[PDB]
């Protein structure tokens, strides 16, 4: 296994950790704030996923400072992970095209 | 096994403070929240606050005056509620409940009856209630126990250590001169008494007393 | 915060009949509503979670439905053990809130009270006190009157009454009447009478005992 | 062709069970849902449940007591509803409907009249109704059929196998001593009878009987 496929795997594992920790911390941050909906773990996890994927339906979102800071970490982890996968795919294709051209 | 264990009662003087406990058992997760609910006699359920033992953070009902302070001990799996500067308005049953972080209260405690009063603790006197000599009997016979002169609430009256549940009802206590009094009724087949023993069990958690009283025919 | 309205506060139903409790939320909360049952002197007990999801150990006659703002708890064929208070609770927005609660009552067949009178115990007399206890058990409706007579004369002093809530075993009511006297006051009389006037009989049910 | 075919009637004893059928034809897609709707006499439409034959999953109305169980057979393109432990409250017409997964019920079945009763099935007696000898006639003449003493509902009365629809109306049945009775009226030009035959057709699906009765002038 080369570097790019290693970093991609690591980013995927790390993303899973961020989703789980993010769901836990979001509930912890949002409870205590009147009107907050991000307050139970199952839907918090669903919120984490759609935050990391950038979909953001808007059915759930943080209203507190720390809940929003947690969200930012989830967003960045998502953008970085999927960005790291795209870069890895590009490296794979560049290398294969390099061999195909006999260089 | 009982997942949530609370003390039966606490007596508090006007202005004093008390720390209620809630020892948890069964499965425990990092996503567990412990809640506290206040219920005044004749009234409904009122949410007080919550705490997450795995982190120690607590949140409180913003709609009411904060007289509670929630803490938890991970080593003994026990939640605590510190009620401070109590008045008669704080006299109620306080339940603790466990939520698996999914919104509902799966299990509740038995509740701690908190009485705020200047009066002194008094263990109950239990007297037997057997029919008089002239009383005729049908297929059933009615016996009883007189739990008189205790403070504060509550008392738990069982018959034959719980084995005799059917045909049993305990009346609400009446208050007079800072002392409570109630009676408990039990109805068994006439042929079964007194050949088969009948005994009421009166527990008064406020004074840590539990007494028995066998019901025998009048001499 | 989210307000949960439970109306009516009291629901009277006949045995075996289907009943429905209503819960209305001040705003849309999807299906994040939960139902609890609290019998007399008991702790709350989860019946239904997330509006319609059944709970293990809960009889199949209990069901729930609704979404948004309107929710319903239903009981197919109400029996005596269902006599209790019913609360709804939301978990959609912080903080969690409870409804005001609905009490379930059962309109059963009329029943005459079983009256029993009890002389004061030997243990109590030695203490210097005397209490004449009278049980009026398992009657319906709850409307009833107890009358004390000492040596044929009506007595009103020292009489404390206590009524139970509707019984979760046979849907009846019961009351106790206690005539408390000192030993000396008790010695100076012979006959003690407890009279129960209920709509099941034009004549009052009477129980008495002589001190001798 | 009729897309959805249901049996005309089913008689069920109190406590017993019945399985209603719904044979589908025409275009069938994997996105098709089969619905069931309950309608009590004089009342509106009430949704019972749905099923997707291509997967077999069924959903039910949470607002009412579940007395139905939906199944489907892909080989015969037939949907089934198992109604169990029926009372008189379950007596109604049950329609099945097809939805193309786009929210509306494009086509409905004719409906299955379910009667919950202890009474026994009874085929109807059909008697002709011709004018008496003294009855004068205008440009039109009125004839009829007396469908008496049947159980349970319904009966389908047609005239001349359906070809004679205009000037025809059938009265609602009356119930007495566990037996139904109705009449059907038909009005044709005076000059056309009895030169051109007039016959009512009475079908009673509960007993699988269909009888004809030619209307002739009184001898
Ligand atoms: C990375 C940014 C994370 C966004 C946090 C937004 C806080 C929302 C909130 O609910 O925060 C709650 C809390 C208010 O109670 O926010 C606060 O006050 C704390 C201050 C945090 C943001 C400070 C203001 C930024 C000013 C940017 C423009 C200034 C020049 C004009
Ligand atoms: C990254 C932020 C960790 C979660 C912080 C908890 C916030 C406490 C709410 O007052
Ligand atoms: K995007
Ligand atoms: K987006
Ligand atoms: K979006
Ligand atoms: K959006
Ligand atoms: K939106
Ligand atoms: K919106």
């Amino acid at each position: 296994s080369a570097l790019h496929w290693r970093a991609a795997g690591a980013a995927t594992v790390l993303l899973v950790i961020v989703l789980l920790a993010g769901s836990y911390l979001a509930v912890l941050a949002e409870r205590g704030a009147p009107g907050a909906q991000l307050i139970t773990y199952p839907r918090a996890l669903w919120w984490s996923v759609e935050t990391a994927t950038g979909v953001g339906y808007g059915d759930l979102y943080p209203v507190t400072l720390w809940g929003r800071l947690v969200a930012v970490v989830v967003m960045v982890a998502g953008i970085t992970s999927f960005g790291l996968v795209t870069a890895a795919l590009a490296t794979w294709f560049v290398g294969r095209e390099q061999e195909r051209r006999g260089h | 096994q009982v997942q949530l264990q609370q003390p039966g009662a606490e007596l508090v003087k006007p202005g004093a403070s008390v720390k209620l406990s809630c020892k948890a058992s069964g499965y425990t997760f990092t996503s567990d929240w412990i809640h506290w609910v206040k219920q005044r006699p004749g009234h409904g359920l009122e949410w007080i606050g919550e705490i997450i033992p795995s982190y120690g953070r607590a949140n409180y009902n913003e709609k009411i005056q904060k007289k509670a302070t929630l803490t938890a001990d991970k080593s003994s799996s026990t939640a605590f509620m510190q009620l401070s500067s109590l008045t008669s308005e704080d006299s109620a049953v306080y339940y603790c409940a466990r939520e698996r972080g999914d919104g509902y209260f799966a299990v509740w405690g038995a509740g701690t009856t908190v009485t705020v009063s200047s009066a002194k603790t008094t263990p109950p006197s239990v007297y037997p209630l057997a029919p008089g000599s002239a009383a005729q009997t049908n297929s059933m016979v009615t016996l009883g126990c007189l739990v008189k002169g205790y403070f504060p609430e509550p008392v738990t009256v069982t018959w034959n250590s719980g084995s005799l549940s059917s045909g049993v009802h305990t009346f609400p206590a009446v208050l007079q001169s800072d002392l409570y009094t109630l009676s408990s009724s039990v109805t068994v087949p006439s042929s079964s008494w007194p050949s088969e023993t009948v005994t009421c069990n009166v527990a008064h958690p406020a004074s840590s007393t539990k007494v028995d009283k066998k019901i025998v025919p009048r001499d | 915060d989210i307000l949960l309205t439970q109306s009516p506060a009291i629901l009277s139903v006949s045995p075996g009949e289907r009943v429905s409790f209503s819960c209305r939320a001040s705003q849309s909360i999807g299906t994040d509503i939960h139902w609890y049952q609290q019998r007399t002197n008991g702790s709350p007990r989860l019946l239904i979670k997330y509006a319609s999801e059944s709970i293990s150990g809960i009889p199949s006659r209990f069901s729930g439905s609704g979404s948004g703002t309107d929710f319903t708890l239903s009981i197919n064929s109400v029996e005596s053990e269902d006599i209790a208070n019913y609360y709804c609770q939301q978990s959609n927005r912080w903080p969690f809130t409870f409804g005001s609660g609905t009490k379930l009552e059962i309109k059963r067949a009329d029943a005459a009270p079983t009256v029993s009178i009890f002389p004061p115990s030997s243990e109590q007399l030695t203490s210097g006190g005397a209490s004449v206890v009278c049980f009026l058990n398992n009657f319906y409706p709850k409307d009833i009157n107890v009358k004390w007579k000492i040596d044929g004369s009506e007595r009103q002093n020292g009489v404390l009454n206590s009524w139970t809530d509707q019984d979760s075993k046979d849907s009846t009511y019961s009351m106790s009447s206690t005539l408390t006297l000192t030993k000396d006051e008790y010695e100076r009389h012979n006959s003690y009478t407890c009279e129960a006037t209920h709509k099941t009989s034009t004549s009052p049910i009477v129980k008495s005992f002589n001190r001798n």
